[PDB]
């Protein structure tokens, strides 16, 4: 975008200090957080 | 897999621009009005 | 009263709903406000038969706004002296004016609009808003 060759950001873009600083943003269109993933589960004991 | 957890820190997404650059008021206005008419939520329902 | 007449120094226009911001008396003590809150500046104009002066019956407030507010007060090193509403919940075109918070911020003496705003677009052509600093949105209440 700054050098000279983009005019709109179109894209996963977020808010920020500094970002937000050197540009203009527009009102945001979600307002995702941050999360954390880990995988499912599967059986249990008892064995025998 | 699945996602756990609670939400940290909540920043917003956003279509970023240029500074001063004739289209930001439009482009922040058109993205509020179409906020307003169930269109994200209508695209939200249609592919997330 | 003329909280001495004396270029940092703006009115706030502000309001009390929720865990918001809350309006309480004045803390007895000796006639003063105490710690741990900003005094606002209540005004009645309650006199329905003359022209009284205003109520300048201060009280004070606090909550999430006013605290939010005193950090940016003090981010950027400017004076302020709060000021609540005299009519009006928030603002609404009503017949081609704005009857409310927002119509005192537009028509000047407010400079800031403080409290339990939502943006929209029905007063960005008016004022101009910040970034937004909490979620907002229509839900339900469904018992379980």
């Amino acid at each position: 975008l700054l050098s000279g060759q983009a005019d709109m950001i179109v894209a996963p873009l977020t808010i920020n200090n500094e970002r937000a600083q050197y540009i203009e943003f527009s009102k945001p269109f979600k307002y995702q957080g941050l999360t954390i993933l880990v995988k499912k589960e599967i059986p249990r004991s008892t064995l025998d | 897999l699945v996602t756990t957890g609670e939400l940290f820190f909540r920043s917003g997404f956003g279509i970023g621009m240029r500074k001063d650059s004739p289209w930001k008021q439009n482009v922040s206005l058109s993205i509020l009005k179409s906020h307003e008419n169930g269109f994200m939520e209508d695209l939200d329902k249609t592919w997330v | 009263y003329y909280v001495w007449p004396r270029d940092d120094h703006l009115s706030i226009v502000t309001l009390e709903e929720a865990p918001f911001v809350i309006v309480e008396s004045v803390d007895p003590l000796s006639g003063t406000c105490m710690r741990n809150t900003v005094p606002c500046e209540k005004r009645i104009v309650t006199e329905n038969k003359t022209d009284e002066e205003p109520g300048y019956i201060k009280k004070c407030c606090k909550g999430f706004c006013i605290d939010i507010l005193k950090k940016i007060s003090k981010s950027v090193k400017f004076t302020y002296d709060l000021y609540l509403v005299t009519n009006g919940k928030h603002g609404k075109k009503i017949n081609g004016t704005w009857n409310g918070m927002i119509g005192e911020v537009v028509m000047k003496r407010a400079y800031m609009a403080v409290g339990s705003l939502t943006i929209n677009e029905e007063r960005s052509e008016v004022v101009d808003f910040s970034v937004p600093f909490i979620e907002t949105g229509i839900s339900v209440m469904v018992s379980r």
